[PDB]
């Protein structure tokens, strides 16, 4: 972050300190969060809805950047979030409530938090 | 039935 | 998928061998913790039944016997029974709207043969009329116990018709017979006529799952399930309603019942999926919804119709029966002569195979004939004619009662 790294370099640039050192010890802190999802729905706009909650499962896989939905839940799935930057929890939070704000009423499906 | 004397003989002269 | 033959297989046969003599081997089948095995079950075939100008019908290798360019048009299909005296009851369900019937002896047991007619006791209601006899001694006891013991067999073709087929003195181990067996089964057994361009239908027995952990969310997914058919050929991609599918659960009126069909996508064929389904054995139905509900194991019992269909479904029941006067068959004479067989109480689980899905019975009022009775779940109209009424007397159930729809 100060890559104007210049004014004493000791050596090449930090050398002893940069060979692990300043890499060795980052010491991020990060704590696992698991946002579920329970979308589904029925009818004939449900065949519709079915098919647009598959593509909601894509929709969540590609557009908002929620990442690698595995498949060990059989019943329903999740979506992950990790602190690299933390800006990520308004931004699915954001669009999973735009989806039950707009998206599961137009087509007449059950979905909650 | 003609069937059975004809595993009578062949069948279980030659196999069990 | 041609033919729904049936088999009634008592104890202590070697089945494996005799039924993978006549279905080649076993399918990967899986999701254990199944279902119990005396209930509603059908059976498969990996072979096809043919022949190579040739009594011989072998496994789809064209030379082996020998030659004879192997007809790859069709494909042989099958109903189990696993090999105790249990399986009665629920092979009397299957003996119904099935095709034809094996028909197993052994010589292991009492020669003076207690089983077979005990088993095969509906040949005047429901069909029973297409079978071989079989003996299954060549093994232990030899030419005097078969001697007296074709005496025996032919004692039983009187009036129980006992005789369809003539005797095959065999052990299946050896696989002998085959070509005169497969014989047999291709000239001396006809094909039952069907109907073509009807429209289809189907009542789901055997459903399945198909998302094991490991896979992307864009795969295709659905509802996986097992049926047989019984009118109409099922094409692919159509409005396939089912018609109250869910139990619509607080339903307050008569048109809140969900306008839900589908599409479809696999109907296996032990090699291939012919997407008009093949009918004469078991079809691989899979459906396109992608719910909770269908490909759970939630769904057993429901109806495969269309936009528009005929049958209105509710709770309102009254059926006519009668019974049957004794436990049908067994008879021991070391004190199970009092193995009672008692008249509808209210208030009673049974077993009412309508058509072919189990749903249990429950009763409400009884006269002497007829009967109002509501039911455990919403279940579709399929048969007045056999309302097969069952119910425990023993550890496993047996079946008691024929029906009529009032």
């Amino acid at each position: 972050d100060p890559s104007i790294l210049d004014s004493l370099d000791l050596n090449e640039d930090e050398r002893e300190v940069l060979i692990n050192n300043i890499n060795r010890r980052l010491t991020p802190q990060a704590v696992k969060i698991r946002a579920d999802i329970e979308v589904a729905c029925y009818g004939y706009e449900g065949i519709d809805a079915v098919k647009e909650a598959l593509r909601a499962g894509l929709n969540c896989s590609t557009e908002n950047m929620p990442i690698k939905i595995n498949l060990i839940a059989p019943p329903r799935y999740v979506m992950t979030t990790t602190t690299l930057e933390r800006t990520e929890g308004l931004s699915v939070l954001s669009q999973a409530m735009a989806v039950i704000k707009e998206k599961i009423e137009e087509k007449r499906g059950v979905f909650n938090v | 039935d003609y069937t059975y004397e004809e595993l009578l003989n062949r069948v279980f002269n030659i196999m069990r | 998928a041609t033919i729904n033959i049936g088999t009634i297989g008592h104890v202590a046969h070697g089945k494996s061998t005799v039924v993978k003599a006549i279905s080649g081997v076993h399918t990967v089948r899986f999701k254990n913790e199944l279902e119990r095995n005396i209930t509603i079950k059908l059976g498969y075939a990996n072979a096809k039944i043919y022949k190579l100008d040739d009594p011989s019908c072998p496994r789809p290798e064209c030379y082996r016997g020998t030659k004879g360019n192997f007809k790859l048009v069709r494909h042989v299909s099958f109903v189990d029974c696993p090999g105790h005296d249990i399986l009665m009851a629920t092979m009397l369900n299957g003996a119904a709207v099935m095709d034809a019937a094996l028909l197993l002896i052994a010589g292991n047991e009492s020669c003076p043969q207690p089983q077979t007619s005990e088993h095969l006791a509906a040949i005047e209601i429901m069909k029973l009329k297409h079978i071989l006899i079989l003996q299954n001694k060549i093994d232990l006891v030899k030419e005097s116990q078969a001697k007296e013991q074709y005496e025996q067999i032919l004692a039983f073709v009187q009036g129980t018709v006992a005789e369809g087929a003539p005797i095959i003195p065999i052990s299946a181990q050896l696989k002998y017979n085959i070509e005169v067996v497969c014989e047999y089964i291709v000239k001396k057994i006809p094909v039952p006529p069907r109907d073509f361009t009807s429209e289809p239908r189907l009542i789901v027995i055997r459903s399945f799952d198909v998302n094991k952990p490991g896979c992307e969310v864009d795969d295709l997914k659905g509802g996986v399930a097992g049926g047989s058919i019984l009118k109409g050929v099922l094409k692919v991609g159509q409005e396939i309603e089912v018609r109250p599918g869910i139990v619509s659960k607080d339903s307050e009126g008569k048109l809140m019942c969900k306008p839900i069909f589908s599409k479809i996508v696999s109907l296996f064929a032990e090699h291939n999926d012919l997407q008009y389904a093949a009918p004469g054995g078991l079809i691989g139905v899979g459906t396109k919804i992608d719910p909770t509900l269908c490909r759970a194991d939630r769904m057993v019992g429901q109806v495969l119709g269309a936009v528009g269909a005929l049958p209105e479904i509710f709770t309102e029941l009254e059926i006519s029966y009668f019974l049957l006067r004794r436990l049908l068959g067994v008879r021991t004479e070391g004190d199970k002569k009092a193995a009672k067989v008692q008249k509808l109480s209210k208030n009673e689980v049974l077993m009412v195979n309508i058509g072919s899905l189990s749903t249990g019975g429950r009763v409400s009022a009884v006269k002497a004939d007829l009967g109002k009775i509501v039911l455990t779940n919403p279940v579709c109209t399929e048969v007045g004619e056999k309302i097969a009424l069952s119910r425990r007397v023993e550890k496993h159930w047996r079946l008691i009662g024929w029906g009529q729809i009032r």
